[PDB]
């Protein structure tokens, strides 16, 4: 960074040029530089810079992603007072704290919101149970009810949270990694009810952001799910729409996701103590909040004086009505591994390719322990815990089967197809001699549109040897490159030296007469 | 199967002589999708009495249960078809038969409020 300037980033689709101009009025009181950049994917961008040393000052980002930045120590902690604090709600500070320390300074907030046309509907419906029979109505006048995007469990949360679903546990302060909440009671109960709307055709599995906002915005469907962010294409479009609190289900609050934007002070800056002042004094104020939520609405925003006012607009009392229902993103790094884990859960329950049951059931031990590897669309790797899990398999649309063993049994015969390859993990055990036919299984099943999953017993030696050995042949690559290509998606694999030796002269096998072009 | 898919969708958009033309060219009356869901469920659930019909005249499996355990009369029991529910039963739909939370047709007809349709039923084991 520069030593008495401040350099802060912010997204594209956010107010920057409100945010610059509090930093120009910064600079007019104190001459001290503010420059506002908004890079694109700058969530990515920062924690390469900021490991570097480099970076912004400031960066804006939802309070989620700051909890990874915290445990690579990008961030520096903060120590507002207690009088600042209650300048804010408690639970915005509560989104910015990471192993008991606050992180960043929170901004506004945000929640998914019931979206509706108030000509096609004046009064939205109270619970989720009566919208099949208002999309029967609809439908018989050419419109729908609702639609909003189904690809991303995201939207879907809401729902399937309502009567008792959760992400992560939070209890004395702090995230329990193991304790998912996605395979209960009431996330059963929320996602049958989505299925049972999308296999009555009441909404198609199809629908992602762009086709409903479509749909919405040309007044083609009574109702959408969305948040703030939206509302300017909507103003553009000039729907007469509403904004209120999402419907019920069994009487349960819908329960969206809280994303606190916050600005979080870039551990490597030089001028910590200047972007607290900045913050604290210039944008946490009525009149810096108004300058930013002029150029893009922030939604709802922390401030308690400022957000009395912006709730006066009920598009604004109904973000923070349905945040208050709502939970809290986790800010832990193991969220990665849920949204991936309930996306597919999502996307193979509202096609029908798994039941409810089975796609939580999988999706909760991929967010709270771990599971197979995808390695390319048709090729995944894991162990013989993986073998025995229907769900989890099914998850990733397998077909087959290498079990790479002398030990491990075939669970599922009937079901899927099995390939076996009997050997030992140690270092007498000639693996390559099996090679080819791994490789033409593999290429066998990948071309009559399958999938295969290769396990040993653990899927850190036998079962990844084949894997590389296979990535090596198709792509013509050196082990190295398939190496770390595998390295990066399962962590724990581990050939032992006898395969990496065969591997190598797999490799010059592979590769003898590649020179030549 | 690609008749069996243009006669799910046209069984659910209530395309009375679109159905007749797949139906005579080799569509699966009980076709499923991959919520077990067949020709005859939408047609019940969508209110499309004339399509209810002919399928059940050509072999639609009356009691079918899709993946998430529902039945045909389930289906129409919801809206209150009374018309189609008739029919359902004509052709042997059991009337005990319960959808995924032990619910039987009856019941189902008073959870969205059609008690005209529950009265006749609750005559009926």
């Amino acid at each position: 960074i520069e030593e008495g300037k401040l350099v802060i980033w912010i997204n594209g689709d956010k107010g920057y040029n409100g945010l610059a101009e509090v930093g120009k009025k910064f600079e007019k009181d104190t001459g001290i530089k503010v420059t506002v950049e908004h890079p694109d994917k700058l969530e990515e961008k920062f924690p390469q810079v900021a490991a570097t040393g480099d970076g912004p000052d400031i960066i804006f980002w939802a309070h989620d992603r700051f909890g990874g930045y915290a445990q690579s120590g990008l961030l520096a902690e903060i120590t507002p007072a207690a009088a600042f604090q209650d300048k804010l709600y408690p639970f915005t500070w509560d989104a910015v704290r990471y192993n008991g320390k606050l992180i960043a300074y929170p901004i506004a907030v945000e929640a998914l919101s019931l979206i509706y046309n108030k000509d096609l509907l004046p009064n939205p419906p109270k619970t989720w149970e009566e919208i099949p029979a208002l999309d029967k109505e609809l439908k018989a006048k050419g419109k729908s009810a609702l639609m909003f995007n189904l690809q991303e469990p995201y939207f879907t949360w809401p729902l399937i949270a309502a009567d008792g679903g959760y992400a992560f546990k939070y209890a004395a302060g702090k995230y329990d990694i193991k304790d998912v909440g996605v395979d209960n009671a009431g996330a059963k109960a929320g996602l049958t009810f989505l299925v049972d709307l999308i296999k009555n055709k009441h909404m198609n599995a199809d629908t992602d952001y762009s086709i409903a906002e479509a749909a919405f915005n040309k007044g083609e469907t009574a109702m959408t799910i969305n948040g703030p962010w939206a509302w300017s294409n909507i103003d553009t479009s000039a729907v007469n729409y509403g904004v209120t609190v999402l419907p019920t289900f069994k009487g349960q609050p819908s329960k969206p996701f809280v994303g606190v934007l916050s600005a979080g002070i870039n551990a490597a800056s030089p001028n910590k103590e200047l972007a607290k002042e900045f913050l604290e004094n210039y944008l946490l104020t009525d009149e810096g909040l108004e300058a930013v939520n002029k150029d893009k609405p922030l939604g709802a925003v922390a401030l308690k004086s400022y957000e009395e006012e912006l709730a006066k607009d009920p598009r604004i009392a109904a973000t923070m009505e349905n945040a208050q229902k709502g939970e809290i993103m986790p800010n832990i790094p193991q969220m990665s591994a849920f949204w991936y884990a309930v996306r597919t859960a999502v996307i193979n329950a509202a096609s029908g390719r798994q039941t409810v049951d089975a796609a939580l059931a999988a999706a909760q031990t991929n967010a709270a322990a771990g599971g197979p590897v995808e390695i390319l669309p048709f090729l995944y790797l894991g162990s013989a815990y993986h073998a025995s899990r229907k769900d989890m398999l099914d998850a990733l649309g397998i077909t087959a089967l290498i079990n790479v063993s002398a030990n491990c049994p075939n669970h599922f015969e009937g079901h899927y197809q099995y390939k076996s390859i009997p050997v030992e993990d140690n270092h007498k055990a000639d693996i390559s001699s099996w090679f080819n036919e791994a490789i033409d299984f593999i290429d066998s099943i990948k071309n009559a549109g399958g999938r295969v999953f290769v396990h040993s017993q653990a899927g850190i030696s036998r079962s990844a040897t084949i894997c590389l050995a296979y990535l090596m042949r198709t792509n013509r690559v050196k082990l190295d490159e398939a190496f770390e290509f595998v390295k990066q998606r399962r962590s724990i694999i581990s050939p032992n030296f006898s395969f990496m030796g065969q591997l190598l002269q797999f490799e010059s096998q592979v590769l003898a007469h590649h020179h030549h072009h | 199967s690609d008749l069996g898919k243009k006669l799910l969708e046209a069984a659910h958009a209530g395309q009375d002589d679109e159905v007749r033309i797949l139906m005579a060219n080799g569509a699966d009356v009980n076709a499923m999708d991959n919520f077990g869901v067949t020709p005859l469920h939408l047609a019940a659930y969508w209110g499309h009495f004339e399509i209810v019909e002919v399928l059940l005249k050509y072999g639609a499996d009356v009691n079918a249960s899709d993946a998430t355990g529902d039945t045909p009369l389930h289906l129409a029991a919801k809206w209150g078809y009374l018309g189609i529910v008739e029919v359902l039963l004509k052709y042997g739909a059991d009337v005990n038969a319960q959808d995924k939370f032990g619910k039987t047709a009856f019941d189902i007809s008073i959870d969205n409020g059609n008690e005209d349709l529950a009265e006749i039923l609750q005559k009926l084991n």
